[PDB]
């Protein structure tokens, strides 16, 4: 059934399974034509779908081209989230396809069931979270790839750069949502705090700068700070 | 005209034959309905006093054979048998007339309500999905389950109905999904009319035949059937003209049949707000929208 603070640590067990999220697969600027009336532009999109217990994230860049000569785009983009995703599963090694896929909008159960009708044993699975994956745009690394990409293009990442080394795949993921939900509250500030002090950098191969334990306890003081701030600000508390 | 006679009525029971009904108290003496008009099916129904669960039923087709109704007492319900002794059986129809113990099928001649809700049910079919060869009529009761149920437990009590699932590989073609998922005249048009129910009739019987199970015994799964084959049909952008209209018939004289008080589990509120609503044929039922806005607004 569907995914609840109850049975969120089913996220850390052995079996393999995925969070897909969809939000940034069809995106768009609007603007004004010539004549004044209203018009979009399409822009590069994403799957977002990431391995919770691993960190590993399948990043399937979402090319304009896609949607050329397309009606009803938003509701294509669900059917495209799915096809790509059960792409995705079929071209893993048996071993390796997940037994449950979690998608963070309900919209998406019935394109993806559908796309997965080779795979009854794979369940299709909603949550109740309000998990903050939509940030993912938010980390630059991602949106860099994502916007100069040229054609439809995967591109693999580990969310948790090498924090698995120190800490537990709840306590990882536990920070990656800490950081997006701050990303996505108030992403000035966010990125703010995570780069004021110049001496502490990105590996290359990483995403989040290289903190040392206690500054990782420091900045997790931090976002956790600005996000109850802009709550009280966004309700008048 | 046709007969089906009763040996005896012993226990207090509502009797139903089609449409119409009749109480029948404890060792009344009743033998028989007579001028049942021949040319349709029919159904024969019960319903004890003593126990307003389980509403059980027989369809027959008096061409078929001469058949009559007896109480079992180890049983304990009123059972269809078939009289092969053809001689022996106008002599108890005409005993009984010349008693005039019997009740008249009463149809009214303007009527054509039961032809028309039963227009494409042919006996033939309905002795595929209730399967017991031996018998020349079908049983049906309130709670027997259709196959689609079991696989989701005795399989000579199903309704072996045609099974209909929108998220299934028989339904979606691969690469297609979205196509397909959205537009179903695919699932309907090739896999279901051409492929297995070979033409609309024997769809439109089947459908048919749902929908009086489940009025007539409240039986779920039926229930379920006959939604699934409005929703198929509706569901498809891709339908025969004389598909839409005949199907715009069939649906007004069910929803006009109706008992009022049993709108609310008979009638699935997504599917029928689907199909005359948001649905490709939400234009195409103009005579079953009328009715269904003037007597249950509410649903929708």
């Amino acid at each position: 059934g569907a995914m609840n603070s109850s049975n969120y640590a089913e996220l850390f067990n052995n079996d393999i399974k995925l969070f897909v999220d969809d939000t940034n697969v069809y995106r768009v600027t609007v603007h004004k034509t010539f004549e004044g009336n209203v018009a979009t532009k399409a822009i590069n999109g994403c799957i977002f779908t990431l391995n919770p217990k691993t960190g590993h994230l399948f990043l399937k860049i979402i090319h304009t081209s896609v949607w050329a000569g397309q009606k009803r785009l938003s509701q294509l983009a669900k059917w495209k989230t799915a096809e790509e995703v059960s792409a995705l599963v079929r071209s893993l090694p048996k071993e390796e396809q997940p037994k449950q896929i979690i998608v963070t909008r309900k919209a998406m159960l019935d394109p993806l069931e559908v796309h997965m009708l080779d795979f009854p044993n794979i369940a299709i699975r909603p949550t109740e979270l309000r998990l903050p994956f939509s940030a993912a745009m938010s980390i630059d690394k991602l949106s860099d790839v994502v916007m100069k990409a040229t054609e439809p293009q995967m591109v693999l990442f580990n969310i948790y750069d090498d924090w698995l080394d120190r800490i537990s795949s709840y306590t990882a993921f536990s920070r990656l949502t800490l950081l997006l939900r701050a990303l996505k509250t108030n992403e000035e500030s966010a990125k703010m705090i995570l780069l004021s002090d110049p001496t502490i950098t990105i590996k290359s191969y990483h995403l989040w700068p290289s903190f040392t334990d206690e500054q990782w306890i420091t900045i997790e003081s931090q976002m956790r700070d600005l996000i109850l701030t802009e709550y009280g600000r966004k309700y008048n508390v | 005209m046709n007969t089906v006679p009763f040996t005896s009525a012993p226990i207090e029971v509502t009797i139903g034959i089609d449409q119409y009904s009749f109480n029948v108290k404890e060792n009344q003496p009743f033998h028989g309905i007579k001028d049942i008009p021949i040319g349709h099916v029919h159904v024969i129904h019960f319903q004890h006093a003593d126990n307003s669960s389980m509403r059980y039923g027989y369809w027959f087709d008096c061409r078929m054979g001469n058949f009559y109704i007896q109480y079992d007492p180890k049983d304990g319900l009123y059972k269809m048998m078939e009289e092969r002794d053809g001689a022996k059986f106008e002599n108890i129809v005409h005993n009984f007339k010349e008693r005039q113990m019997m009740v008249s099928y009463p149809k009214i001649d303007e009527d054509d309500t039961w032809y028309n809700l039963t227009e494409f049910v042919q006996m033939d079919k309905i002795r595929k999905i209730v399967r017991k060869d031996e018998n020349q009529f079908s049983y049906v009761d309130s709670s027997m389950t259709t196959v689609q149920e079991n696989e989701l437990s005795d399989p000579a009590h199903s309704l072996n109905y045609t099974v209909i699932n929108f998220k299934s590989r028989e339904a979606i073609r691969p690469g297609h999904e979205m196509e397909d998922f959205l537009d179903k005249s695919y699932y309907l048009n090739t896999v279901m009319l051409q492929g297995i129910f070979k033409n609309s009739s024997n769809y439109f019987g089947e459908l048919q035949f749902a929908f009086l199970n489940a009025m007539f015994f409240g039986n779920y799964g039926s229930s379920l059937q006959w939604h699934a084959m409005i929703e198929l049909i509706c569901s498809s952008a891709t339908v025969p003209k004389h598909m839409l209209d005949k199907l715009d018939e069939i649906l007004y004289y069910q929803i006009k049949t109706l008992p009022e008080q049993y709108s609310d589990i008979l009638l699935n509120e997504r599917v029928w707000n689907i199909c005359l609503y948001s649905s490709f044929q939400k234009n195409s039922l103009h005579n079953t929208e009328k009715i269904m806005e003037n007597k249950y607004p509410e649903l929708l």
